């Protein structure tokens, strides 16, 4: 299960 | 024994292609079970390991459009992040990313984990509490500000405490080893010296210690080693030797500490 | 910054002369993860040389391992050599049976 980024950088 | 599960994400920008290609890999407890890659004709989520295939076609589809948004959240981020460096165009960039969790033998959550770099540097980090970030580069405040105010750590908390865990769990279960080293000593002359080397060869995980010692004490200056090797096989090599003079060769014992041995090994240059 | 490639060149199995084996090219350490290897018999290209997929360690640093077939003789030198940003020049490691 690979994460999900929300906020770009 | 303790596991793990990692994902070790990375895009790459270059001098003139236009748009950065995206690479990840999944591991579980340090051995590579799935892979995506932007570059391949058709990209997509593919299974690394025998134990994988027995997922179906929906698991694959979703993690493989899990792989796209990131593929556009770290383009985004490049872009970003050339601003914040004052960058210009016209280099190559890279940023990477390292999310996991580690659990005990009791499969419980040890320690969660999320850390960046851009340029292959230390760029931000969630700290271990899952809650705070850490930032070291004048340029990285910028990032923290916006993930303190949007709340992103309680996002990545939750997905590190529960997700990671469970599918840990099922990945575990449905894949549920050691090797241990096999040793030996060479001879090698030097006129009136003799350089002894301990090998070990066949050996998984790849942490090893080798040491030679003089009839009592370590031998730490005058060793010569190098460092663990993949056969190519999945087992690990390597070895350590020390120059002796060349009636001493019996004066010399290889020790070899492994994690898959009853109790550390013990030899000698055997003629 | 740049990283410099370290480079190991060493056989699967112990080499014996006339026996089949594989020959590795073990590559690590280095950044960016852009990188060209190429593993000669007597200055010669082997050709179909496998090549592992980019992988980085804890350290950001990326590594690959390269392999080939090979027969070790008596007389028969193998390196590898491997251009990268981190170098003016490429690197050459040759193959010691001994290490």
């Amino acid at each position: 299960m690979c994460p999900r980024m929300t906020a770009v950088m | 024994g303790p596991h793990s599960m990692r994902y070790f994400e990375t895009a790459v920008s270059r001098p003139g292609l236009e748009e950065p290609r995206y690479i990840s890999v999944g591991y579980v407890d340090n051995k590579e079970f799935v892979r995506f890659d932007s570059d391949a004709e058709n990209p997509r989520y593919e299974p690394r390991a025998p134990w994988m295939e027995q997922e179906g076609p929906e698991y694959w589809e979703r993690e493989t459009q899990k792989a796209k948004g990131q593929e556009q959240w770290f383009r985004v981020s490049l872009r970003n992040l050339l601003g914040y460096y004052n960058q210009s165009a016209g280099g190559s960039h890279t940023l990477q990313q390292m999310s996991g969790c580690d659990l005990g033998s009791d499969w419980r959550l040890l320690r969660g984990y999320l850390q960046f770099a851009y340029e292959g540097r230390d760029y931000i980090a969630l700290n271990e509490d899952l809650k705070t970030w850490t930032a070291a580069d004048m340029a990285a405040q910028i990032t923290r500000r916006k993930w303190e105010q949007s709340g992103a750590a309680e996002h990545y908390k939750a997905y590190l405490e529960g997700e990671c865990v469970e599918w840990l769990h099922r990945y575990l279960k449905n894949g549920n080893r050691t090797d241990s080293p096999k040793a030996h000593v060479t001879h090698h002359p030097r006129k009136g010296e003799v350089t002894l080397r301990c090998w070990a060869l066949g050996f998984y995980p790849a942490d090893i210690t080798l040491t030679w010692q003089l009839n009592g004490e370590e031998l730490t200056q005058d060793m010569e080693l190098v460092e663990t090797r993949p056969a190519g096989d999945g087992t690990f090599q390597k070895w350590a030797s020390v120059v002796v003079p060349l009636g001493k060769e019996q004066n010399y014992t290889c020790r070899v500490y492994h994690e898959g041995l009853p109790e550390p090994l013990t030899l000698r240059w055997e003629p | 910054i740049q990283k410099t490639p370290q480079i190991q060149v060493y056989s699967r199995h112990p080499p014996e002369n006339g026996k089949p084996n594989i020959l590795n090219c073990y590559v690590t350490q280095f950044h960016p993860p852009h990188i060209e290897i190429q593993m000669l018999k007597n200055g010669k290209k082997i050709p179909k040389v496998e090549m592992s997929d980019m992988s980085f360690s804890k350290d950001w640093s990326f590594y690959i391992l390269a392999h080939t077939e090979f027969t070790p003789t008596e007389t028969d030198t193998y390196a590898c050599r491997v251009k990268h940003d981190s170098m003016a020049e490429p690197k050459t490691v040759y193959w010691d049976r001994d290490m």
